[PDB]
C-alpha cells in the first residue's frame, strides 16, 4: 500500500478464519523471507491455499462472512418488497466489475433486459461448475408456522 | 536519612500508576 | 479461493444498489403481541 | 525536554461508544463517496448492522433514535440507566418531528449516486477514541 | 422481507432465536450451571431486595422483561451475574485447554 | 529472590530451556494493528 | 475548546455564527428560566429548552449534523 | 437472628451507602386488629370497620428533590433528619430494601411486605457504568464475552452527548456527536471495522497532541 | 433548445434579525445590525433528459476534485516567543483557519495575525483581528469577521505572521471542499407514501435502483461563502468551472484513444481472437466520476456491447476502465471518441444552459 497514511496491516475478512481475529484492535506478526530456499518453501508448502480444508475437521476453514453472507441471500433472493428481483443490464454487468476475473458475456442481452441474482451467481459459478443440492438456512420448520 | 524517604517512594513507586473518567475510575478502584 | 473472493466481491456490490441496515423498530413488538407475551409470562408466574 | 506529536484520527486506531462496541477504522473516504440521504445528511462514521446481534447492544439504536429526535428539537434529554423507557413513545416523538416512525432515510450511493432499495438507518451517535 | 435483524438471524449470518427473544418478548429464567439464583446474600437470602424464604419466582432470577422493555434492578443484576459466569468460565477454560 | 545460580537459569517459561531454546528473538519482522480490504485475494496481505 | 469553524460532518460554516449563538442561547435561556437565577439552575433542566427557533434564526439549515455540532460541543472558556 | 449476638462496629474500611428510610403505622394496625378481634368476640359484627388499612411509606418528598437539585438541602441535612441513613454490608443483612420507589408504590398497602427502606437504582452502578446511556436496555457483559480476556493525549474537541446521562454532570466528556449510518457499504467495516469519512478527520475530529517527556535525559545529526 | 438545464432556484441563507435575542447578541458582539459580507447560498437546479451518471458527477465535482482557495500558514509564520499563549497551540490555530470558507480571486493576498491580552480577563481572537499584510488592498471581505479564533489567557500573545492563499482540490484535504449536498431526487420515478408503516422500510420510490434509469433529477447545493452583492454571478461561475473540469478530465482520455497504435502505458488493447476487442485503460489519480462517466456514455452508445465496466480500487489510487466489444480494434476506437464526443458535447450544452439561465 503505497499511501503513506495507511499503517495497518490489510487482509480479506474471510481470511480471519485461519488466524482467529477481528478487527477490534488485534494485532499480528509479518516477515518477508529474504533467502531463496525459505522463499521457495514458503511460496510452495506454508500457502494458505493448503489449509483452506481444515486438519481437525477435514472441512473448509475459510467461507462467506458476515455482510457476504446476508448478500448472497439477498442477491439470489426469488422476490424483494419492489417485486421480482431482477436487474436490467447495466447492474448485473457492474455487479462483475470488482471481481478480478475475466468478465462474462452480455452480448446477447439487451439494455431493457432483465436478469435475476440467479444468473449472475449462474455465470460466476459456470466458471467452474459443481453440483449441489440442499436447504438454506433461510428455511426453518420454527419460522414455517 | 534518604533511605526512609526513598524507600517510602519506592513504595509508592511499585505499580501505582495514574480521560478524566480514567483517572476518577483510578482513584475509585 | 478465487470463487470465494468473486462470490464475496458479487453480493457486495449487490448490496451497494439493495441497501440493508438495521433499525430499533426492528426490536419493537406490536402492541398486540407485547400483550401475547404478557400473557405467556402471566401463564408461566400462575404455574409457579 | 518535551516532544509533541500532532495526532489525527489515523487509519487502525480503536474507536468506541459509550456502550462497549470498540471498533477500527479500516477506510477513509472522501466527502464525495461517503452516502448522503436526500436531505444532504451523511455519516461521519459507517457501522457494520451485523455487530449489534452478538454485541446485543440495543443502546446503542435508542442513543441514535433519542439523538435524532433531540438534535431536531435542539435540546440534551437524560438517558440514564433504570430511568423509565418506552421506545414505541420515541418512535412516534420522531414521526411527530417530520421523520418516519423507524428513523429510517433514503440513502444514494455517494460513488455511483443509485439509491439504496431500503432506507438506512442514520443518527447522531456519540463516539470516543480509545489511548 | 424487510426486517434486518431478522434476515441476518434466520441467514445465519448473525445471532440467534434467543437473542431475538431476548431482546423482544422476554429473557426469562436466568440459569446458572442449570441452577437458579443460589441464596448467596444471606441465610435464606439471594439479595436484599427480597424477603427471606422468598417465594416469588422473581427472586430467584426469573426476568419479565425484555434488554428493549428494560431490566430493573433485580433483573440486572442477576444478568450480570450469568454474563460474568459466562466470562469467567471460558478464561478458566482457556487457561486449562 | 537475587540469588543468582548456575542451575537456576534453566527452569522455568523465563528458563534458559524454555525461553532461549524453544523459541528465539529473531530480526526482520514486523507486527502491526489488522484491518479489513475488500478488496484483497484471501492469500493476499497488504 | 470552541464550536468548530465548520461542521465535522458536511462542513457547513456553523463556526460563522458560533459566537453569536453562544450569546442568544444565553440570554434566551434565561427568558424561559424566569425568576431567580443565582445559577442553582439545574444544568439538566436548562438543556431542555428548545433551541430549535433560535437556530432557524441565526440562518443555519435544518440539517441534524449542524444542530447537534452547535448545541452540544463544549466551551474551554466556560469549564477554565 | 441465627444467633442471638449484637454487634457495634466503627472501624474504618467500612463501606457505607445512603438510604432512605421506610416509615409504617403497623402498631397502629395491630392495635385496630386487636380492636377488631375483640370486637368479633362481642359478636357485633362490625370488626371489619375497626381494622385499618397498612401504609408504608418515605419521607422524602418532591420538594425535597427541588430544595437538593437547588443546592438548599444536602445529605447532612436529611441524615440529621429521619429521611435516610447510612447502611453498610453488614447491616445491609437486617434491611429489606425496596429496588425502587416504584415498588414501594406496588406494595404500599400490603402487610406482607414491609420495607426497611428504599433504594435509587442508580446506586447499584458507578461512575463508569453510569456513562453508558440505556444501560439496563444492554447486557453488557455480553458486549465484551467477546472482547474479554486479551504521554498525554489532549483532544481539542468535545462535545456533550445529545443522550446524557448522570455520570456526566461529574466529569468532562471526551468525545463527538458522530453521525453513525448502520449499513453495509462495501464490506470494508466487517468484524467490528468501522468506516470513516476523512473530511471528519481532516476537520479535526478526534484530532489532538500527544506529549512525550525525555525528563530522564552509529551516525548521528549533531549539527 | 435541448436546455437539459432547465430550472434553477438560488436562495442564500440570511440572518433572521427579527429575533430579539439574536440582533441584541450580533449588536453588542460585533454591532453587526445587517447581513454579513459573505453568506451561505442554496442552488436548487433540475436537469432534464441527462443521465444520471453526469449530474451526479457534475454533483461532486462541485463538492470536492473542484480548484478551490483556503488560508494556510507558511513555514515559520508562527512565531513562538515567551508570551506566546499555550492552549492555542500551531495545530489548533492552523486547523481553526484553514476551515475558514474564503471568496477570493487574487491569491498574492497575505494577512497577519497579531493579538495580545493586556487585559486581566479572557480575550477572544476573532477574524476580524486578521489584517492585510500584503497584496492589494480588499475592495471587499473575502472572508466573514465573526469566526472565533481563538482565545488567550491574559498577558498571553499570538503572533502568525504569513497567511496566504493556497489551492487545491477537496479530496486530497477537505479544506478545499466547495459544495455541501442538500437535496438529490428523481423526479422521473413516482414515490410511496412514506409515512405508511408498510412503506417506511423501502426508499420510497417505485422502482428498484438496479431496474430503474431516471433522466429528470433535481439537485440542490450549498456554496459556504458567496459575496451577498454577487451571488448570482459567483454560483454561474461556480458552475461553469465544474463543468469545464470535467470537459478537461474527459479530454484527457480522448487523447489515449487518438494515440492508438502508439505505444502508450495507459491504454492496453488486445484481441480476445473471439472478434472480441478488450481495451483497458489505467488513468492514475482518477475518481469515479470520470469512470462513472465514461461508462455510462459508451454503454449508451454501445447497447449490444458484450462487457464495459470501472473500478476506481481505494488503495490503488487509479481507475481501471475495461471494455470488451465483438469488434475490431479501430472500429471500437472509434465507437470510444464518438461515445466521449457525445458527453463533451452534452456538458458543453449544459454549460451554454448555465450561462442563460442563472444570469
Ligand atoms: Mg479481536
Ligand atoms: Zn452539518
Amino acid at each position: 500500500l503505497e499511501n503513506p497514511k495507511i499503517s495497518t496491516f490489510q487482509m480479506n475478512v474471510s481470511a480471519c478464519a485461519w488466524y482467529n481475529a477481528d478487527f477490534d484492535g488485534d494485532q499480528m506478526n509479518l516477515w518477508v523471507p529474504w533467502s531463496v530456499m525459505s522463499r521457495v518453501e514458503a511460496e510452495l508448502l506454508c500457502s494458505v491455499r493448503n489449509w483452506f480444508i481444515s486438519t481437525k475437521s477435514s472441512g473448509p476453514v475459510n467461507g462467506q462472512v458476515q455482510d457476504s453472507t446476508v448478500g448472497s441471500f439477498l442477491l439470489t433472493r426469488t422476490n424483494t418488497p419492489m417485486g421480482k428481483n431482477v436487474m436490467n443490464k447495466l447492474h448485473a454487468m457492474g455487479l462483475f466489475q470488482t471481481t478480478q476475473t475475466d468478465p462474462p458475456c452480455f452480448a446477447n442481452y439487451s439494455p431493457t433486459d432483465l436478469l435475476d441474482g440467479k444468473s449472475v451467481v449462474s455465470m460466476l459459478l459456470k466458471q467452474t461448475p459443481i453440483n449441489y443440492q440442499r436447504a438454506p438456512t433461510w428455511y426453518s420448520e420454527v419460522y414455517a408456522p | 536519612a534518604s533511605d526512609l524517604n526513598r524507600s517510602m517512594e519506592q513504595s509508592i513507586i511499585s505499580g501505582n500508576k495514574t480521560n478524566l473518567l480514567n483517572t476518577i475510575s483510578a482513584l475509585r478502584t | 479461493l478465487k470463487m470465494i473472493f468473486a462470490t464475496q466481491q458479487l453480493a457486495l456490490n449487490y448490496v451497494r444498489n439493495a441497501g440493508f441496515t438495521v433499525s430499533t423498530a426492528d426490536m419493537l413488538l406490536t402492541p398486540e403481541a407485547h400483550q401475547e407475551v404478557q400473557e405467556i409470562i402471566n401463564k408461566l408466574l400462575l404455574e409457579s | 525536554m518535551r516532544l509533541r506529536y500532532e495526532r489525527n484520527l489515523n487509519i487502525g486506531d480503536k474507536m468506541s461508544s459509550r456502550s462497549g462496541n470498540k471498533g477500527i477504522a479500516a477506510l477513509a473516504l472522501p466527502t464525495s463517496d461517503m452516502p448522503f440521504t436526500e436531505d444532504g445528511l451523511q455519516p461521519d462514521l459507517i457501522v457494520n448492522p451485523h455487530s449489534h446481534p452478538s454485541r446485543m447492544t440495543n443502546g446503542q439504536m435508542i442513543e441514535t433514535t433519542v439523538g435524532l429526535a433531540n438534535a431536531l428539537q435542539g435540546v440534551v434529554t437524560d438517558g440514564t440507566a433504570f430511568l423509565p423507557i418506552n421506545v414505541q413513545l420515541l418512535s412516534e416523538r420522531l414521526a411527530q418531528e417530520g421523520l418516519r416512525f423507524n428513523g429510517c432515510q433514503k440513502m444514494f450511493n455517494g460513488q455511483t449516486g443509485e439509491y439504496f432499495d431500503a432506507a438506512i438507518f442514520i443518527g447522531p451517535t456519540y463516539h470516543q477514541r480509545l489511548q | 422481507e424487510t426486517n434486518g435483524l431478522f434476515q441476518m438471524v434466520a441467514t445465519g449470518a448473525k445471532g440467534s432465536n434467543p437473542n431475538m427473544i431476548h431482546i423482544m418478548a422476554g429473557i426469562g429464567q436466568i440459569e446458572i450451571n442449570t441452577q437458579r439464583i443460589q441464596p448467596q446474600f444471606s441465610f435464606g437470602r439471594t439479595l436484599v431486595y427480597y424477603p427471606r424464604f422468598a417465594l416469588e419466582a422473581q427472586a430467584y432470577g426469573f426476568i419479565c422483561n425484555s434488554y428493549i422493555a428494560g431490566l430493573t434492578s433485580p433483573e440486572f443484576i442477576f444478568g450480570e451475574m450469568n454474563g460474568r459466569f459466562d466470562l469467567i468460565n471460558k478464561a478458566l477454560s482457556t487457561s486449562s485447554t | 529472590r537475587p540469588a543468582p545460580s548456575i542451575m537456576r537459569r534453566l527452569p522455568r517459561k523465563e528458563g534458559r530451556i524454555r525461553k532461549s531454546l524453544l523459541g528465539s528473538q529473531v530480526w526482520s519482522i514486523s507486527r502491526s494493528t489488522i484491518c479489513g480490504n475488500s478488496d484483497l485475494h484471501l492469500d493476499e496481505v497488504g | 475548546m470552541l464550536i468548530p469553524v465548520v461542521c465535522f460532518t458536511c462542513g457547513f460554516p456553523i463556526g460563522t455564527y458560533a459566537a453569536i449563538f453562544d450569546k442568544a442561547r444565553t440570554e434566551y435561556i434565561k427568558t424561559k428560566m424566569d425568576g431567580t437565577l443565582p445559577q442553582n439552575i439545574p444544568l439538566d433542566a436548562s438543556l431542555q429548552i428548545e433551541l430549535k427557533d433560535l437556530i432557524t434564526a441565526l440562518g443555519i439549515p435544518m440539517r441534524v449534523c449542524c444542530r447537534t455540532h452547535l448545541i452540544t460541543t463544549l466551551d474551554y472558556r466556560k469549564y477554565y | 437472628s441465627m444467633v442471638d449476638e449484637v454487634e457495634f462496629w466503627l472501624d474504618v474500611g467500612r463501606l457505607t451507602r445512603p438510604l432512605l428510610i421506610v416509615d409504617n403505622n403497623i402498631e397502629k394496625y395491630n392495635q385496630a386488629c386487636y380492636k377488631a378481634a375483640e370486637a368479633r368476640k362481642k359478636g357485633d359484627k362490625d370488626w371489619e370497620k375497626h381494622k385499618i388499612p397498612f401504609i408504608q411509606n418515605t419521607r422524602f418528598t418532591s420538594q425535597m428533590a427541588k430544595d437538593i437539585l437547588a443546592g438548599t438541602l444536602t445529605l447532612e441535612d436529611l441524615v440529621a433528619q429521619g429521611i435516610c441513613e447510612f447502611i453498610t454490608p453488614e447491616e445491609a443483612e437486617n434491611c429489606l430494601v425496596a429496588f425502587s420507589i416504584i415498588e414501594l408504590r406496588k406494595h404500599k398497602h400490603d402487610v406482607t411486605r414491609r420495607f426497611t427502606h428504599v433504594d435509587v437504582p442508580q446506586a447499584i452502578l458507578g461512575l463508569a457504568a453510569l456513562v453508558s446511556p440505556y444501560a439496563n436496555c444492554t447486557q453488557p457483559a455480553r458486549v465484551t464475552y467477546e472482547t474479554n480476556q486479551g504521554n498525554r493525549f489532549f483532544q481539542f474537541y468535545n462535545e456533550m452527548p445529545l443522550v446524557k446521562t448522570i455520570a456526566h454532570n461529574y466529569v468532562i466528556p471526551n468525545g463527538l456527536n458522530t453521525i453513525v449510518a448502520y449499513m453495509i457499504y462495501g464490506g470494508y467495516n466487517q468484524e467490528d471495522s468501522v468506516i470513516v469519512s476523512q473530511s471528519f478527520i481532516d476537520r479535526g475530529g478526534f484530532a489532538g497532541t500527544f506529549y512525550r517527556e525525555e525528563k530522564v535525559e552509529g551516525a548521528n545529526y549533531e549539527k | 433548445m435541448e436546455k437539459i438545464f432547465q430550472n434553477v432556484e438560488i436562495k442564500p441563507f440570511l440572518i433572521d434579525f427579527s429575533n430579539p435575542f439574536i440582533k441584541n447578541a450580533a449588536k453588542r458582539l460585533f454591532q453587526l445590525e445587517e447581513q454579513l459580507p459573505l453568506v451561505p447560498v442554496n442552488v436548487v437546479m433540475d436537469f432534464k433528459g441527462i443521465s444520471r451518471a453526469a449530474v451526479h458527477g457534475l454533483s461532486r465535482v462541485l463538492q470536492d476534485e473542484i480548484p478551490n482557495y483556503m488560508l494556510d500558514i507558511k513555514p515559520g509564520g508562527y512565531k513562538i516567543e515567551d508570551s506566546t499563549d499555550l492552549f492555542m497551540t500551531e495545530q489548533f490555530i492552523r486547523n481553526r483557519i484553514n476551515f475558514i470558507p474564503i471568496y477570493a480571486k487574487n491569491e498574492t493576498l497575505v494577512f497577519a495575525l497579531r493579538s495580545l491580552n493586556n487585559s486581566c480577563e479572557v480575550k477572544t481572537i476573532y477574524s476580524r483581528d486578521l489584517i492585510q499584510v500584503a497584496g492589494p488592498k480588499l475592495k471587499y471581505p473575502i472572508f466573514n469577521p465573526t469566526f472565533e479564533i481563538g482565545f488567550l489567557q491574559p498577558g498571553k500573545s499570538l503572533i502568525i505572521e504569513d497567511i496566504y492563499i493556497k489551492k487545491g482540490i477537496g479530496r486530497k484535504h477537505a479544506a478545499f471542499n466547495l459544495a455541501v449536498k442538500t437535496h438529490f431526487s428523481h423526479l422521473d420515478i413516482e414515490q410511496y407514501p412514506t409515512d405508511k408503516k408498510e412503506y417506511m422500510a423501502l426508499s420510497g420510490y417505485k422502482q428498484s435502483s438496479m431496474t430503474s434509469d431516471p433522466r429528470h433529477h433535481r439537485l440542490g447545493l450549498c456554496f459556504p461563502a458567496v459575496p451577498l452583492p454577487h451571488i448570482n454571478q459567483a454560483v454561474r461561475t461556480y458552475l461553469k468551472n465544474a463543468c469545464r473540469i470535467i470537459i478537461g478530465r474527459i479530454q484527457s482520455i480522448q487523447k489515449i484513444y487518438e494515440n492508438f497504435e502508439e505505444p502508450q502505458p495507459e491504454l492496453v488493447l488486445f484481441s480476445l481472437d473471439e472478434e472480441k476487442t478488450k481495451a483497458i485503460i489505467t488513468i492514475k489519480d482518477e475518481t469515479h466520476t470520470i469512470g462513472n462517466l465514461l461508462k455510462t456514455c459508451i454503454y449508451e452508445m454501445i447497447p449490444d456491447i458484450s462487457f464495459v465496466g470501472y473500478q476506481c480500487v481505494p488503495h490503488k489510487q487509479e481507475m481501471v476502465l475495461t471494455i470488451i466489444h465483438k469488434a475490431s480494434q479501430e472500429d471500437l476506437i472509434t465507437l470510444l471518441e464518438k461515445s466521449i464526443q457525445n458527453i463533451i458535447q452534452t456538458f458543453q450544452i449544459l454549460e451554454k444552459n448555465v450561462d442563460e439561465l442563472i444570469a
